[PDB]
């Protein structure tokens, strides 16, 4: 039911630079968006589990930051490793599950 | 010649989730052990470290009974040397276990038409419980990687969930209820005998 | 690692049968509420299917609750989606996934339950169907 909206439609940044995702919900998710990064070619894998809690495996350059409706996903620095596609999703108390639009990381 | 009161654990109206099974201590009567094993409705009747026959011809100071519901399949799960959730987490018995195990259908006595969600059994724990160990702490459990400062979260979960007896569901998950009598001659006096 | 395989989806005409499998290795599914999330190409992820714990509960999205069926088997540890009637909007890669437990209704949720945690962390290969004439 409720809508997930990532702002940035396209992010082309020159890599080591902070990248900075917003994520807004319609309706207060009181801290339970994850976040997901995919590269070509491989299913999408865990970033963020909660709103800001890293989770394992995942270098300490990410990080997440907000609440309430609006969530943030900072890139400390960007790296050829770096490039994919990133959706927030959410696992609100009832099961329709929303994910985002996406956001496009691309070199230069 | 005074009998125990089999009869009020057996036909209990309500019966314990067996995440906190019930335990009735039982002594200082006499049991009528042949009226169980007469009985047809026991569909499982499996003891261990004596035979049912001879049971009433030996006495134990002691008699543990613990009363709980289980779905079908897990009933298989108590037994000494078994694994799964509700012989690890929620009840388990000594490899050498002396007593028996009743188990009974109990379809209609427990699913409704909305269905029954009493009953609970838990899901996570730490470490395996010892044998005739009960914990009915709720504290949210962490699967590792991170504190959530208990907060249910993504890898934070509650242990305890509820079963679902639907009333036309398959035979795995009717709700049968699981009597474990477990005798124990603790020391030197016994009180509990068969009769004469 | 912990790793999801799927099978079964392949290429099929408008308004055909398909069922998908998918088969969990080196961990146990018997408590978590597996999903089914479509991925189509041009699109972002997309929730489809959920299944409970045990079986008895069994959410679907609004656009594929008549058709589609989820089913699981712990002992087998397997996952299965009978698609039927497909549409135009169904071609896409096929998801299998691990999300957190569905506790059923209790004396802790009152209000028909609640879903915990449905992050999905595990994901699988992918079976991509296609629906062409
Ligand atoms: C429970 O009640 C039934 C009759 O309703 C009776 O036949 C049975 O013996 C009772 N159980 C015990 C343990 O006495």
């Amino acid at each position: 039911e409720i809508v997930m909206t990532q702002s940035p439609a396209t992010l082309s940044v020159s890599p080591g630079e902070r990248a900075t995702l917003s994520c807004r919900a319609s309706q207060n998710i009181s801290a339970n968006l994850a976040w997901y990064q995919q590269k070509p070619g491989q299913a999408p894998r865990l970033l963020i589990h909660g709103a800001s809690t890293r989770a394992t495996g995942v270098p300490g350059r990410f990080s997440g930051s907000g609440s309430g409706t609006e969530f943030t996903l900072s890139i400390s620095s960007l790296q050829s490793e770096d490039f994919a596609v990133y959706y927030c999703q959410h696992y609100n108390n009832w099961p329709p599950l929303t994910f985002g639009g996406g956001t496009k990381v691309e070199i230069k | 010649t005074n009998l125990c009161p089999f009869g009020e654990v057996f036909n209990a109206t309500r019966f314990a989730s067996v995440y906190a099974w019930n335990r009735k201590r039982i002594s200082n009567c006499v049991a009528d052990y042949s009226v169980l094993y007469n009985s047809a409705s026991f569909s499982t009747f499996k003891c261990y470290g004596v035979s049912p026959t001879k049971l009433n011809d030996l006495c134990f100071t002691n008699v543990y009974a613990d009363s709980f519901v289980i779905r079908g399949d897990e009933v298989r799960q108590i037994a000494p040397g078994q694994t799964g959730k509700i012989a690890d987490y929620n009840y388990k018995l000594p490899d050498d276990f002396t007593g028996c195990v009743i188990a009974w259908n109990s379809n209609n006595l427990d699913s409704k038409v909305g269905g029954n969600y009493n009953y609970l059994y838990r899901l996570f724990r730490k470490s395996n419980l010892k044998p005739f160990e009960r914990d009915i702490s709720t504290e949210i459990y962490q699967a590792g990687s991170t504190p959530c400062n208990g907060v249910e979260g993504f890898n934070c979960y509650f242990p305890l969930q509820s079963y679902g007896f639907q009333p036309t569901n398959g035979v795995g998950y009717q709700p049968y209820r699981v009597v474990v009598l477990s005798f124990e001659l603790l020391h030197a006096p016994a009180t509990v005998c068969g009769p004469k | 690692e912990v790793q999801l395989v799927e099978s079964g989806g392949g290429v099929v005409q408008p308004g055909g049968s398909l069922r998908l499998s998918c088969v969990a290795s080196e961990f146990t599914i018997d408590d978590y509420a597996m999903h089914w999330v479509r991925q189509t190409p041009g699109k972002g992820l997309e929730w489809v299917s959920l299944i409970s714990g045990d079986g008895g509960r069994t959410f679907y999205a609004d656009s594929v609750q008549g058709r589609f069926t989820i089913s699981r088997d712990n002992s087998k540890n397997s996952l299965y989606l009978q698609m039927n009637s497909l549409r135009s909007d169904d071609i896409g890669l096929y998801y299998c996934a691990k999300g957190g437990i569905f506790y059923n209704p209790s004396r802790f949720y009152y209000p028909n339950g609640r879903l915990v945690g449905s992050a999905f962390d595990i994901w699988g290969q992918g079976t991509m169907v296609t629906v062409s004439s």
